[PDB]
Order: structure tokens, then C-alpha cells, then sequence
């Protein structure tokens, strides 16, 4: 259930705005019919994987920044 | 000028004005400073304590080397901090009396090894006539005997007693002290959990469901704490399911039966209790009671290292001598068949011949003979004479006397040879790195020789490792009320075990000119 | 009288205590055996001389102790190269397990120990040797300075440990000091004798040497 999802989340602990942005990543099927898989669509951790490397390159090749930090 | 006029208090301070160094908070390097109790100043040099620090160190720079040694220092300090709040604590006379005896332990129960060699020599005495014993020096020391064996199995049950009074408590210690931190840190029983293997991790979760679980480890806190830290990232209330006269029924049973459970696994009280059964079983005979005499290989460090020796190689060792049992074996597959007629006992002639014809006694043949008989198994058997497997049978009996004698015997003998350079070697390691590096810092020798005697200095006006015990034994009996802020940043982090603390390439020296 | 023997005897001495302390210990399992002989195995004991009228059976249990260290320590081949062999008795199956855990526990391994102790004695005595010359070879004996800052001049080392601290050298001081009237010191000379006096010691050189000093 979407309203209950919310309060299950806690358990994984990720804002509930943001469980509800996530509900709706997921198709929302009926009153609530979210099949887990399209929830595995979220791919885009090509993107997450540059952005670590970026930030760590800079975290370290740019050392006592403390906006960075 | 102002402090050589100061000298008179300073002086009398100085056992006891302890100080370390900490990377605290501003990232250089503080030097606090702290009292020490003149008991501390006292409890740590005696006894056990200064050889246990020196099983330490040779469990650390044999062992560790690495980000444990600065983790597992702490974790030889809670132990041996524990172990002050022993001696510390040493019906009314019951506890007097208890106490008595577990700090005795070490004199009694040496005492106790004293009537195994008293008995034994008394025992020395026995011959068959029905078992009997001739007592030519007197008439009433055969009763001695049995007041000896009385009086020894009287020290064999006080003895473990009084185990169970001290080293027990520190070995149900450090068992809780690597429990709580699991559930405070690893989570495992919240997460991770141990399967049929490592058993004695499965055999902790009985204790955590226990209200009395923290009782060794000077924090009650440990239960409240790890629902705090975990029960948030996925259930609350199911974690505090898995925690939380009149004295008949006050005791809780699967804490203590969980300590029993611990204090089995011990090593040092099943040897007690083992070292007590035959003390029990001396009076219903007592040739069963000479097994005390082994006691002497613990008794006494002189053996034990000598001993352990043989046991540190083994594993190794052990596998060899079955390689041996193996290797026969090859032999006398190689004798039941082809050489099979030479095998002979034969007394007078023919009548009374004992051919090894069964083999699984041919095998047994040679182990009692050819393993032993130091010439090699051609020694006792018919010496082969015009016969064509005569020249194959001195092959059977060099290679028989090489492989066997010649290399597994002296394998054997060797492994153990080695040995002593092996637990040698390792001796001078400790002692080539406390002669070099500090054990803390790291810096190392070299760097402080530029200072006039100096490295010496390091390791006792500075880090000297046995402040930084008497520092934890300083915030650990300190209100957390009444803290520096220097020494809060300590007891801070010490309790999310980050160790940070612990200075790291930088000393006092280090940090400044 | 000769160092020769006397460095192999020293080594012998060198590690003597663990030694002697194991071959108590072998006394101690060989009466451990003994104590298992006397018992159940007791039959098997023999000097039987033509027949039964002249036997030995070690019944008294000190002689029969006395009998596995005259013997079984010595034998060679273990206990059951000088017994009564086993052939017929169940106890043949227990008697042989009696000779091969005495065979492997006394001569193949207590035996082995003291023999090895002689080993690690040598290369123990060879190791301490050997620290003696590397420290030698490096580091100097009083500054601690080592040899690897006194390489940076030409030669180097070797002259300070000559034409500098060269150990001797404070001995022919010291003999100097006390060959000479406490009227006559120098400056120097004469603090080096108070220090000298007072067990101070700071005299000296630590860290610092002439060169260390100096650029
Ligand atoms: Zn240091
Ligand atoms: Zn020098």
C-alpha cells in the first residue's frame, strides 16, 4: 500500500517524500499494485559509478577543500 | 629556574603523574596528563600482570604488526584492567575465605603439584606379591598415603574453586567484551549471524536474550545502546525481544548456564577438572593417580616452553608420523606379496613359525619392529640367501631403512629441531622491534637516538604503554560528569572504537622543533 | 683448557637448564610408562634363564622403573626390544600401542628434543655472534650514530671508530684522569672527572658526535 509503504521504509532509512517519489517510480498499478522489479529500474548506475569516481578523484587530487569535504 | 625550586613535589609525583599522547581533536598531537591511584602504580608490576603484558607483546609483534595493534592493545587493556578490579576485591567468612584462596592460586596449586611428586614417590614403593605396598621406613606413612591422597584431592577440588573465583571471571569477560562489541558494532546476532560452524558464537546467543548479560564488562549500557544503534535500521521492539531467603530463585538461569558453558571451553578449567577427576579417581586406585605427575608440564614454564616446542610444529609433525604409518604400509604391501616367505619366528623348527601370512598382522609387523628396530626392518626378519629375490630384498630393506629411519624418524626428530629455531626466532622478533620501534607510535628507534639517550625516554616519559592502560583506567573510573575536555574526546571515541586516539607516525617530538 | 671445547660445552651449558629440566621430564614419562608396565602389563616382564627358576619378572615396581631407564631410555628400539614379545595375549593388542607410544615418545621424541636443544644451542650461540659483529659493523658502539651517516665522508666509519670515539680511547682517558693530580685537570678534563664521579654519565657522546655537531 502506497500509505503504508511509508511507514515500512523507516525500516530502509530513506525519507518518505522520497518513498513517495520512489511509489512514484514505480507504476502504482491499481490502489496500489507495485511489482518489485519495476523498482530494480533505478540502468542508471553507470551514471553513480562516474560520479564516484569523480568525486573521489577530486577528493583526491584536490586535498583541504572544505566545501568538497 | 622557578621549577629546580619546585623539584621537592615533582619528585614525589612522578611515580604516579602518568601522561600519554592523543591525536585530539585539533589533529596535533596533546599531551594530557592524568593521576594514576598508587595502587596502579603498584598492581601493574608484581604479578601476573607483568608477564601477561609480556604474552602480549609477543601475541601482538608475533601476530599483529597491523591495525589490530592498536585495537588489540585496548583489548589487552580491558583485560587486564579487569584483572585489577580482581585484586581489588581482594557467609562473611565464606568471601574471606574465597578469596583467600583465589589469590593463593598460584602458590597453591603449586602445592598442589607437590603432592603429585610426594604420593609418586610413595607410590614408587608398590609391588605385586595382589598389588601391595612394603614400607620399610616407618608402618604408618602407607596411611600418610592416604592422607596425602586426601589432602592432595582436597587441594585438587580447592583449587578449581578458586579458578572459578578468578581467571573464570576474566575468560567470562573477554568473552562478553567480544560479544557486546559484536552486537554494538558487527550486528551479526542483529544481522549477520553465525551458522553451525563457530559454534561457540552460536552458543552466545543464548546469553543476550539474559537482563545479567553485561556483568563483567562495566556497562550496563550495552544492551540499551545496540537497540539505539540497530533497532532503527529495521525494527525496534523485535531487538528488544532478543534483549530486553529470596536469593534461591534470584539467580537467572541461561546466564549462568551459559557461563558454565563458556568456562567448559576454557581450556585451563577442563585441565582442572581433568587434573581433579583422577584425584577422584586416585582413591579408587592409585596408579590412576600418577597422571598428576603430568601436571608437571604445565607446572612449570621450564618444560612448557620446552614442550610447547613440540606441539608448535605438530600439526605438522602429526601428519608425519601418519606419513610414516603410511609409508609402511607401502612396505608391506610390497612384503605381503613377493617377499612374503622370508617373514619368520621360527623357534626350534617349523612347529611353532610365525609367518605374518595376515597381512593387516604383517602391517602391524612392522611398526612393531621395522619403525623401531633402528637398523631397519631386515634386522628381524630371515636374512635373505641364495634366493633371485635376494638382491630385491636388500632393495625392500635400504629403501626401507632410508625412507623410514633415515629420513621420517629423522624428519621427525628434525621437525622438531626447527622448532626451537621457529619459537627462538620468534623470541627475538619481540624483542628486535621493542629494541627498534616504539610499540605505538611506530617512529621507531632511529629517530629518537638524535636526542641524547632518548629512545628509552620515548618508551617510558612518553608513550610507554602501560600509561595508556593507566589512562583507561582512568576514564573508566571517572564520572562521565567530571571529564577534561581532552580526556571526553577520548572517552568519546574510545567507545565508537575508532582508535584514532592512538598516535600514528606523529609523537610529541614529532609534531614540533 | 682449551676455548675450542669450551665454546662446544658452553653450548651444551648455553641452554643446559631446559635441558636437564627435559631430561627430568623423560624420567617423568618413563615412569609414567612404568606405572602403566606395573599394571596390566606386568606379565610380559622376563630374564628367564633356562626356565622360570632364575626369572626376573620386575614384580617390585622401583626396580621396574629402574629397568625401562637401564633399558627401555637406552635400548634403542624403544621398551619391546628387551621384553617378553607378545603373540597370543589380547593385551598384544594394547602391549604394542605400549611400545610405539613409548618408542615415539621417548627416543623419537625426548631423545630428539635434547639432541635438538644441542642444535639450537649452536645456532643460538651462532645468531648471538652474529648480532655481536652486526652491531659492530653498524651502528658505533657509543654515539649510536651507525654507520650509514658516517658513510657520506669518504672511508668514514671505520675512522670513527678509530680517529674518533674509538672505544679505547675513553679507557686511555679514564686511565689518564686517574693517573693525574686533581691540581692538574683541565677544564674538560676536570668535568669529565666530576661527572666521573658523580655516575652522571652524560660525558658521553650521545646523538651527537664531532660531526653531528658540525658542518
Ligand atoms: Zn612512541
Ligand atoms: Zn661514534
Amino acid at each position: 500500500s502506497k500509505k503504508d509503504f511509508q511507514k515500512a521504509m523507516d525500516s530502509q532509512q530513506f525519507t518518505g517524500p522520497e518513498i513517495q517519489f520512489l511509489l512514484s517510480c514505480s507504476e502504482a498499478d491499481e490502489n496500489e499494485m507495485i511489482n518489485f522489479e519495476e523498482f530494480a529500474n533505478r540502468p542508471a548506475r553507470d551514471i553513480g559509478f562516474n560520479v564516484a569516481v569523480l568525486l573521489t578523484n577530486l577528493s583526491e587530487h584536490v586535498p583541504h577543500d572544505p566545501r568538497l569535504r | 629556574n622557578f621549577l629546580e625550586l619546585a623539584e621537592s613535589i615533582l619528585e614525589y609525583f612522578r611515580p604516579y603523574l602518568g601522561r600519554i599522547e592523543i591525536m585530539g581533536a585539533s589533529r596535533r598531537i596533546e599531551r594530557i596528563y592524568f593521576e594514576i591511584s598508587e595502587t596502579n602504580r603498584a598492581q601493574w608490576e608484581m604479578p601476573q600482570v607483568k608477564e601477561s603484558k609480556r604474552q602480549f607483546i609477543f601475541d601482538v609483534v608475533n601476530e599483529g604488526g597491523e591495525a589490530e595493534k592498536m585495537e588489540l592493545f585496548v583489548s589487552f587493556c580491558e583485560d587486564t584492567i579487569f584483572e585489577m578490579q580482581i585484586a581489588a576485591q581482594i557467609e562473611v567468612q565464606r568471601v574471606k575465605f574465597l578469596n583467600y584462596l583465589s589469590r593463593n592460586f598460584y602458590t597453591l596449586r603449586f602445592l598442589a603439584l607437590f603432592l603429585a611428586f610426594a604420593i609418586n614417590f610413595i607410590l614408587l614403593f608398590y609391588k605385586v606379591s595382589v598389588y601391595y605396598f612394603l614400607e620399610e621406613s616407618t608402618g604408618y606413612m602407607e596411611p600418610a598415603l592416604w592422607c596425602l591422597s586426601l589432602l592432595h584431592t582436597l587441594v585438587a577440588f580447592l583449587c578449581i574453586i578458586g579458578y572459578n573465583c578468578l581467571k573464570v571471571p576474566l575468560v567470562i569477560f573477554k568473552r562478553e567484551k567480544e560479544l557486546a562489541r559484536k552486537l554494538e558494532f558487527d550486528g551479526l546476532y542483529i544481522t549477520e549471524q553465525p551458522g553451525d560452524d563457530d559454534v561457540k558464537g552460536q552458543w552466545d546467543r543464548l546469553v543476550l536474550n539474559t537482563p545479567s548479560f553485561p556483568s563483567n564488562y562495566w556497562d550496563k549500557f550495552v544492551k540499551r545502546k545496540v537497540l539505539d544503534k540497530h533497532g532503527d535500521i529495521f525494527g525496534r521492539e523485535r531487538i528488544a525481544e532478543l534483549l530486553g531467603l529470596t536469593w534461591l530463585m534470584s539467580i537467572d538461569v541461561k546466564y549462568q548456564i551459559w557461563k558454565f558453558g563458556v568456562i567448559f571451553t576454557d581450556n585451563s578449567f577442563l585441565y582442572l577438572g581433568w587434573y581433579m577427576v583422577m584425584s577422584l579417581l586416585g582413591h579408587y586406585n592409585n596408579f590412576f593417580f600418577a597422571a598428576h605427575l603430568l601436571d608437571i608440564a604445565m607446572g612449570v614454564k621450564t618444560l612448557r616452553t620446552i614442550l610447547s616446542s613440540v606441539t608448535h610444529n605438530g600439526k605438522q609433525l602429526v601428519m608425519t608420523v601418519g606419513l610414516l604409518a603410511v609409508v609402511v604400509y607401502l612396505y608391506t604391501v610390497v612384503a605381503f606379496n613377493f617377499f612374503r616367505k622370508f617373514y619368520n619366528k621360527s623357534e626350534d623348527e617349523d612347529e611353532p613359525d610365525m609367518k605374518c601370512d595376515d597381512m593387516m598382522t604383517c602391517y602391524l609387523f612392522h611398526m612393531y619392529v621395522g619403525v623401531r628396530a633402528g637398523g631397519g626392518i631386515g634386522d628381524e626378519i630371515e636374512d635373505p640367501a641364495g634366493d633371485e629375490y635376494e638382491l630385491y630384498r636388500v632393495v625392500f630393506d635400504i629403501t626401507f631403512f632410508f625412507f623410514v629411519i633415515v629420513i621420517l624418524l629423522a624428519i621427525i626428530q628434525g621437525l622438531i629441531i626447527d622448532a626451537f629455531g621457529e619459537l627462538r626466532d620468534q623470541q627475538e622478533q619481540v624483542k628486535e622491534d621493542m629494541e627498534t620501534k616504539c610499540f605505538i607510535c611506530g617512529i621507531g628507534s632511529d629517530y629518537f637516538d638524535t636526542t641524547p639517550h632518548g629512545f628509552e625516554t620515548h618508551t617510558l616519559e612518553e608513550h610507554n604503554l602501560a600509561n595508556y592502560m593507566f589512562f583507561l583506567m582512568y576514564l573508566i573510573n571517572k564520572d562521565e560528569t567530571e571529564h577534561t575536555g581532552q580526556e571526553s574526546y577520548v572517552w568519546k571515541m574510545y567507545q565508537e572504537r575508532c582508535w584514532d586516539f592512538f598516535p600514528a607516525g606523529d609523537c610529541f617530538r614529532k609534531q614540533y622543533e
